[PDB]
């Protein structure tokens, strides 16, 4: 029912999701909050770097690719703790301290 | 000679706006209203037949109805199951707790009147909207389990009806007003210990 | 190894896109929800209170004897590129490097640091 | 804690709230402020609510003997759920009038 | 070593982060509760990207 | 001691895996299975002569 | 009106029970006293007793006192119709308070808790005597035909 | 230190508040709060007659859906002996064993999206399917309302109901074998369910317990037994029990069960007077005259049903047991047609006395196991 | 304004859209900007549609199981509307949501031509019955009769 | 290629009860740990040539 | 237990409450010949598992 199938539904979600009104609690603030998400989407965006797709296709030769990508893949952790902890209550600070 | 009339409208209403700035509201609420999601809640006899919209009998889920188990998170909560005195002051707090684009519905016609549950009991509310306000009211005890999607399917009209100068009237004002009191406290009764 | 000016326009790039996600958002949002707003997801009522929920005597073991086994991936880097380049000693090297470690980790596998 | 019967247009919080936020959502609870239906089923003009804002010293001074409970607090949204009752049935207060649903908890209008 | 990356990789990017469409995620959400808008799409983003 | 573990280690993992691989090839014939579930709204279910809707 | 297979078992100790007579679906009907509800549950059990039943408030008349219901029964691998035994202990409005045996078998850590708000009868040897059903916030104990239904907006006529 | 598990309860059962201790990840001590569902049944059941009070029941009553109509009935049929034909006894025995399936699935297949198994929600939907259009074919709209009228029953079922149960009748039993093969498969499934909430039976038995739950320990206090109801032991059967009484117990006794459901259907659909539906009218219009048909035997209604019927003092009580639990409603004896007094005892009011000894020093994985295995919803609770 | 070609002239049709109502807003979007202003009705429950338009009709109130004869006589909804409508305002855009398949009185197409009456006589009435996939609109007064 | 390990997951998500974090510990510490060396241990020798 | 068929049964649903006083069912207006799903242009309804054949 998003056309004749979910091709439209992904990018109608994330419009959908782009208003929603971000109500940003109030213990805990743009002092962390919104530097929480920011790591999180970073250390897998900038992975993409030497990531080949083809003959003569990659970014950067990098010669320390792959190193670059095992560094950047375990930065995540910190921005998970801080999410979790930019908050107060629990469900969110025990909740990110698991994973 | 009528009792009760309605307020007068303030506004002319005279206004014209541009269409390479009206269409983007617009589909934004075309993918608001289709792109919803279900917040999860349910107590008593006008709620079972929800569980059955997830399977090969009745398939809601096919529309992209992302059931969500977070208030601060989804915009559509099905008040399925009567609901008594209790378990509202907390149920309150939900919708208190989500983004402003809810556009919240009933479900059971025991939310709406209380009917099995209305000739003398001290638990049952008189109908949901005496205590949140809601859209559209869904019959039936159990509900008809396609009458949930029919009301679903003309709810998703008032979204559509909806323009970029009416991303106003969420916007709210505080009549906070300062009195005190002056009596004694009451220590917590709900200690919890066995 | 030549030019990583495309690392740095990308390091600009995706560290603007969350900004600018976050700006984006702010500018056609709603200035509303004055509501309570002061609590936070799957509450009992206003439930409000509480600390020392901890349980770090646990998660500090794993956490300990992580930073202390990780040492041993960035020193076999070098070793683990330099291997035809030079001969088989640095083989024997990193055999007694390694095994240390593993000497070191069965240690703390018999006696209970790794739990529940 | 906060345990107060918020109903519709009926919040009788137990705690102090009235900043645009409370910052603790309750304030130490000391004050025992309300909000009056932020929903907007009802258009306020202050002299209105002045009767109201009078009556809450008799609803919170003159008939109030009993410690911090929600029993007292039924017995204030009782009369609270009636004085707009009230009000209405005389004419002197209207409904939402806006674009909203517009919904009707006492029914349509009526012709007296 | 294939088989151990493979097996890594599912607990690496928060799969499962929930065992069950209805048990939580070990709480009652996966630490994304008051994360409404943006923040839990990008999150979602970032899960998928992973 | 070890000599049971370096011979229970390979068995342990056996287990799992002709546990996982047969759940693995039984549940194909599920992800690709030839059933049809509900229809779209449009494809209301037969109901037969005792019910009861708007008196 | 007699007495029954405990006290038959029971008058070789010189402590007799309250011996009432039969119930009216097919039954018997037998009482303890009041102020007394522990001896009888210590020797029940000695005498083999660990199932109760019937766990229900009661009323004398529309404006009467109180009482209490405990049947009892047991579980065994061979049996044939185990003795209907029954039990109602009036009280007053006054003092009202009787035993319980939440301490001597542990079947009824919440039965009796929901007569603790129902009826205007609380009893002892059971912590956590406080409301359920009703909500806390409300104190008048409901359910007695006597008592006061409070006539407020939501019961009687509102038109 | 201490936090609630959310009256939003993420769930199968509905609202539960738990109140916990919380030492970082592992608890110490929960509490539940119960009351929410305030149903107060108990008021309305005196301000009132009996046909208009009869649909009441399958309203706090929609998991079990049936095991609220058996005593629901005896009080006005079986108390005052207005005589049931044993045809519509065994009418009414293939509804409550089609009722102990209608209890097996929305445990097991919720039981298994609370243990670990992810993807069998749906299947098990689609499993219960038939059962959806049986309940409404039979008597009423979706939970077959109003099949138990006063003077038998509201109208003997329809005659493609009785004889086609074939195709779910045969179905279900070659599907019941692969729950039991998934489930010792991936020990993952059992390692976590394995060894948790452990309960005896001396304890079972002293916390006042029952239900498979409790046969578990090998109690084997099944009440299908014990009672004449309404003449139904006729039929054979083979008891459902194990020896643990565990959660992984729970689960054996209760996937050990429903095979003797088909079992006892298909004892009935050829084992009663009439038989299928189908073969009783073709027999009616041959022997219209006079024979054993709509005589004592071969009748749904015995008298004239209406709202009045006064009672004598007799104060009945029966302990109808439902693969959840038992079940109860003594009734003070009284001469109105309506009664004075009324009372309800379900298990899950008899089961969560336990709840808070049963978590003790666990984490609340473990809270979430026991709680899924238990068997328990609301609904029954509050009434 | 599509509509307004067959609105403004016509005032009396019916919309004929998909069974979604996921394409059709937009159009109701734009007829708040001339002087129409929204009045939906879902016009199934009430008896001869002409005392639910001009005459002050009693509407029973759902009763609370006692109480015999209540009824709080409620008035009509298009003279009183006019008295809240601004003199600057060209129609009562209206909405017969109840009008289809594909003492009460059914609302049949008799009923319909009474109610494009009041277009004409003395409100901007549209009909609503599902159709086709494409978003399709046609005059009633034909198709009623 | 990644597709077809992209449907391996979708398929694994339907057939395990991911375990909880107390065997998840277990798992990744004592299990992964030794085998994960091991295979090193191998290729070190296998790589010799 | 009505004395000439009176009180029947139908099974529609579009109950498009925007509030609840909106509900005064009288005399005829009831009928208003009803979906009658298979009188639509639009609707092939197969039988379901009870309904359809055996196997």
């Amino acid at each position: 029912y998003a056309g004749p199938l979910g091709l439209l539904q992904a990018i109608a979600d994330g419009t959908k999701l782009l208003f929603k009104e971000d109500i940003l609690p109030s213990r805990g603030d743009i002092s962390l909050f919104s530097i929480g998400p920011s790591i999180a989407v970073i250390s897998v965006l900038l992975s993409f770097l030497v990531i080949p797709l083809g003959y003569h296709f990659v970014l950067a030769d990098l010669s320390i690719g792959v190193f670059l990508w095992i560094a950047i893949s375990s930065i995540a952790p910190i921005g998970l703790l801080m999410a979790g902890y930019s908050s107060n209550n629990k469900y969110s600070f025990l909740g990110g301290l698991r994973a | 000679t009528v009792m009760n009339l309605i307020e007068f409208p303030l506004l002319d209403q005279t206004s014209s706006n541009s269409v390479i700035s009206t269409t983007l509201n617009d589909l934004s609420n075309w993918s608001r209203l289709s792109s919803l999601w279900p917040l999860l809640y349910g107590t008593s006899c006008c709620f079972i037949e929800f569980a059955s919209l997830i399977g090969s009998r009745f398939d809601f889920d096919r529309y992209g109805l992302v059931p969500r188990s977070s208030p601060r998170q989804a915009d559509l909560i099905l008040t399925a199951g009567t609901v008594t005195m209790k378990m509202a002051p907390s149920l309150v707090r939900l919708y208190e707790q989500m983004p402003e684009p809810k556009y919240v519905i009933a479900m059971g016609a025991c939310t709406i009147t209380g009917g099995m549950f209305s000739t003398d009991s001290y638990s049952t509310v008189r109908g949901v909207d005496k205590l949140i306000p809601v859209d559209v009211y869904l019959p039936g005890c159990p509900p008809k389990p396609e009458a949930v999607i029919d009301a679903l399917t003309k709810l998703r009209k008032k979204i559509s009806r909806e323009i970029v100068e009416d991303r106003t009237l969420s916007q709210n004002k505080k009549r906070c007003f300062t009195t005190s009191h002056k009596l004694y406290v009451r220590r917590s009764t709900h200690t919890g210990t066995y | 190894l030549h030019e990583y000016d495309i690392f740095w326009t990308f390091l600009i790039i995706a560290s603007l896109i969350p900004i600018l996600a976050f700006s984006i958002s702010g500018l056609l949002a709603p200035v509303s929800e004055g509501p309570e707003k002061l609590s936070s997801y799957e509450s009992g009522i206003e439930p409000m209170g509480g600390a020392w929920v901890q349980f770090r005597i646990r998660y500090y073991m794993f956490a300990l004897v992580f930073v202390v086994f990780d040492v041993e991936t960035v020193f076999l880097y070098p070793w683990a590129m330099s291997f035809d380049v030079l001969g088989v000693s640095v083989f024997i090297e990193a055999l007694i490097f390694v095994l240390i470690l593993v000497v070191g980790l069965v240690y703390a596998w018999r006696k209970g640091a790794l739990e529940w | 804690q906060w345990l107060s019967c918020t109903t519709r247009h009926v919040r009788i919080y137990a705690a102090y709230i009235d900043p645009e936020t409370n910052a603790f959502d309750q304030t130490q609870t000391d004050k025992l402020t309300l909000m009056l239906d932020p929903t907007e089923e009802f258009v306020w003009t202050d002299e209105t609510c002045q009767m109201v804002y009078n009556e809450f010293q008799d609803l919170v001074d003159h008939y109030e003997g009993a410690p911090l409970s929600e029993y007292t607090l039924r017995l204030i949204g009782s009369d609270l759920e009636h004085y707009i009752r009230k009000l209405l049935y005389d004419g002197e207060i209207k409904y939402n009038m806006r674009s909203r649903v517009l919904n009707f908890s006492m029914g349509k209008p009526r012709v007296k | 070593g294939f088989l151990v990356f493979l097996i890594s990789s599912l607990a690496e990017c928060e799969r499962l982060p929930f065992d069950l469409p209805e048990a939580e995620e070990e709480l009652v959400a996966g630490y994304q509760t008051e994360y409404s808008g943006i923040k839990y799409g990008l999150f979602y983003l970032v899960s998928y990207l992973n | 001691p070890m000599v049971t573990g370096f011979m229970s280690y390979g068995q342990q993992t056996i287990r799992a895996t002709r546990y996982i691989g047969q759940s693995f090839i039984t549940t194909l014939s599920h992800t690709n299975r030839l059933p049809i579930t509900i229809h779209y709204p449009y494809e209301k279910s037969i109901t037969p002569e005792r019910f009861r809707g708007r008196i | 009106m007699q007495q029954g297979w405990l006290s038959n078992w029971l008058v070789k100790h010189e402590v007799v029970h309250r011996s009432l007579g039969f119930d009216h679906r097919g039954i018997e009907t037998l009482q303890i006293k009041a102020g007394d509800w522990d001896s009888i549950a210590v020797i029940l059990y000695v005498y083999g007793y660990n199932y109760l039943r019937s766990q229900c408030a009661y009323d004398v008349a529309p404006g009467g006192s109180l009482a209490s219901v405990y049947h009892l029964t047991r579980i065994q691998y061979g049996i044939d119709n185990p003795e209907e035994v029954c039990i109602k202990v009036f009280a007053q409005k006054d003092n009202p308070r009787i035993p319980s045996v939440f301490w001597i078998w542990r079947s009824a850590d919440f039965q009796e808790r929901e007569s603790y708000d129902m009826v205007g009868i609380s009893y002892d040897n059971h912590p956590r005597l406080k409301r359920i059903l009703m909500p806390e916030s409300w104190i008048g104990w409901p359910l007695r035909k006597d008592y006061i239904t409070p006539n407020f907006y939501e019961i009687q006529d509102a038109h | 230190m201490i936090v609630n598990m959310g009256p939003q309860h993420p769930s199968m059962h509905g609202v539960l508040r738990l109140i916990v201790t919380l030492d970082g990840e592992d608890v110490i001590d929960c509490e539940p709060i119960l009351g929410y569902l305030h149903r107060g049944m108990e008021k309305i059941a005196e301000n009132r007659t009996i046909i208009q009070y009869l649909p009441y029941v399958t309203r706090w009553d929609y998991l079990a859906t049936m095991f609220t109509e058996a005593i629901t009935v005896n009080a006005p049929e079986f108390l005052e002996n207005i005589q049931i034909p044993q045809r519509a006894s065994y009418i009414r025995v293939i509804m409550l064993e089609l009722s102990r399936i209608a209890s097996h699935l929305l445990w097991l297949g919720p039981f298994m999206a609370d243990l670990g198994a992810q993807t069998p929600f749906f299947y098990i939907f689609r499993e219960r399917e038939l059962i959806y259009d049986l309940f409404e074919a039979a008597t009423g709209m979706r939970m077959m309302h109003n099949y138990f009228r006063i003077g038998g029953v509201a109208a003997d079922l329809p005659y493609g109901w009785i004889d086609k149960c074939l195709d779910f009748c045969d179905y279900f039993l070659r599907g019941v074998v692969e729950y039991q093969q998934l489930i010792t498969q991936n020990p993952i499934f059992l390692e976590r369910v394995e060894g948790v909430g452990f309960i005896s039976g001396e304890e079972a038995v002293n916390w006042g317990l029952s239900g498979p739950m409790l046969r578990a320990s090998g109690i084997q206090w099944d009440l299908r037994k014990v009672d004449p109801y309404e003449s139904y032991n006729q039929f054979d059967w083979k008891v459902q029990w194990q020896k643990e009484g565990d959660s992984l117990a729970r689960y054996l006794v209760r996937v050990g069960e429903m095979s003797e459901s088909i079992k006892i259907i298909q004892q009935a659909i050829e084992k009663i007077p009439g038989g299928p539906y189908e073969n009783l009218e073709v027999r009616r219009f041959k022997k219209e005259k006079n024979s054993e048909w709509n005589d004592f035997e071969y009748k749904f209604l015995g008298k004239k049903p209406s709202p009045n019927f006064e009672l004598s003092r007799q104060e009945l009580y029966v302990r109808v047991e439902a693969p959840k639990g038992e079940l109860g409603i003594y009734l003070v004896g009284d001469d109105s047609l309506f009664p004075w007094r009324w009372k309800i005892r379900p298990p899950g009011f008899i089961n969560l006395q336990i709840l808070p000894q049963l978590v003790k020093k666990m984490k609340l994985a473990d809270i979430m196991t026991i709680l899924g295995s238990i068997d328990i919803i609301m609904g029954e609770v509050d009434r | 304004g599509r509509w307004l070609d067959d609105v403004e002239k016509h005032k009396a049709l019916a919309i004929y859209p998909p069974h979604e109502g996921g394409y059709e807003g937009r159009y109701l979007n734009r007829l708040r900007y001339q002087g129409y202003y929204f009045l939906d009705l879902s016009a199934r429950g009430l008896g001869d549609p002409e005392s639910t338009l001009t005459k002050i009709h009693p509407v029973c109130p759902p009763s609370l199981g006692r109480q015999p004869v209540a009824r709080w006589y409620f008035p009509p909804e298009v003279d009183y509307r006019l008295s809240l409508l601004h003199p600057d305002a060209k129609g009562l855009i209206v909405w017969v949501y109840e009008a289809k398949v594909s003492r009460l009185q059914v609302l049949s197409k008799a009923e319909l031509q009474f109610l494009a009456m009041l277009p004409d006589l003395r409100v901007r009435v549209i009909a609503e019955c599902g159709n086709w996939r494409k978003f399709i609109w046609k005059p009633l007064k034909q198709i009623s009769g | 290629k990644a597709y077809l390990f992209l449907f391996i997951s979708i398929t694994i998500r339907w057939t395990l009860p991911r375990m909880r974090m107390d065997q998840l510990l277990n798992l990744g510490w004592k299990f992964l740990l030794p085998i994960s060396l091991g295979n090193l241990l191998l290729t070190t020798s296998f790589q010799l040539v | 237990y009505c004395p000439t068929s009176c009180l029947s049964m139908t099974e529609e649903y579009e109950l498009s409450t925007y509030d609840r006083h909106e509900l005064n069912y009288n005399q005829i207006a009831l009928s208003r010949l009803p979906i009658s799903i298979m009188g639509d242009y639009t609707i092939q309804t197969i039988r379901n598992s009870s309904e359809s054949k055996i196997n």
